[PDB]
C-alpha cells in the first residue's frame, strides 16, 4: 500500500500531514500546542511562529521531528 | 541546513591555553543557547560551558574560573578560551546549538579532540 502525503506521528506523539503541514507560513498546530502546554514555554511558541516563514525545510523538519 | 563546524582543538601541555571555535551554519534562530560538552574516555558526557543569546553563561564544576565563553552572533559563532589546562581536561569536546535553548532541538558537532 502506502500513500503521499503521509500522516506522520513522531516519537513524542506529534501529528501532522507530511509534507504539506510543513510547507506553510505557520508551523503545524500540534507543535505550537506542544510548546505551550507540554513544555509550558509560550516564549518558544511565539519565537517559532516568528522564525517559521524564514526557516528552511530542513530546519522545519528538524523541529517537527524532535519537538 | 544546520552544520556545526568545530576547530581549534589539539594538544597543549599542562598549564597551556587553547581556543575552541564553533561556527553554526544555516538558520540563525532568534534565540538559542550555544556551548560545549566533553566526553573523557570511558566516562559520562559532561557539560563544559554554555551561553545563551541573552548572554548568560553556565559552567561545569571543574571549570573553576579557568574558561571564558564568548559569542559573536553576527557570524553566529562561539569561542571557548581555555587556560591553565591539566591532564584531567583531556577529552573529546563537542559543540552544540539549542534552538530556543531547548535540548530536544539540539544539533551536535562531530567533536574535536583536546589533549594535555
Amino acid at each position: 500500500g502506502g500513500s503521499w502525503p503521509q500522516r506522520v506521528v513522531t516519537k513524542k506523539g506529534r501529528t501532522f500531514l507530511y509534507p504539506n503541514d510543513l510547507l506553510q507560513t505557520n508551523p503545524p498546530e500540534s507543535l505550537i500546542t506542544a510548546l505551550v502546554e507540554e513544555y509550558q514555554n509560550p516564549v518558544s511558541a511565539k519565537e517559532l511562529q516568528a522564525d517559521w516563514p524564514d526557516m528552511s525545510f530542513d530546519e522545519r523538519r528538524h523541529v517537527a521531528m524532535n519537538l | 541546513k544546520v552544520q556545526l563546524q568545530e576547530s581549534g582543538g589539539g594538544l597543549v601541555q599542562v598549564g597551556g591555553s587553547l581556543r575552541l571555535s564553533c561556527k553554526a551554519s544555516g538558520f540563525t534562530f532568534r534565540s538559542s543557547a550555544m556551548g560545549w560538552y566533553r566526553r573523557a574516555p570511558g566516562k559520562q558526557r559532561e557539560l563544559v560551558a554554555s551561553l545563551t543569546t541573552t548572554g548568560t553563561a553556565d559552567y561545569g564544576d571543574f571549570v573553576k574560573g579557568r574558561f571564558t565563553i564568548s559569542r559573536d552572533n553576527a557570524e553566529n559563532t562561539v569561542d571557548l578560551h581555555m587556560n591553565s589546562l591539566k591532564p584531567e581536561d583531556t577529552a573529546v569536546y563537542y559543540c552544540h546549538e539549542d534552538p530556543y535553548g531547548m535540548e530536544s532541538l539540539r544539533y551536535w558537532g562531530q567533536g574535536t579532540q583536546v589533549t594535555v
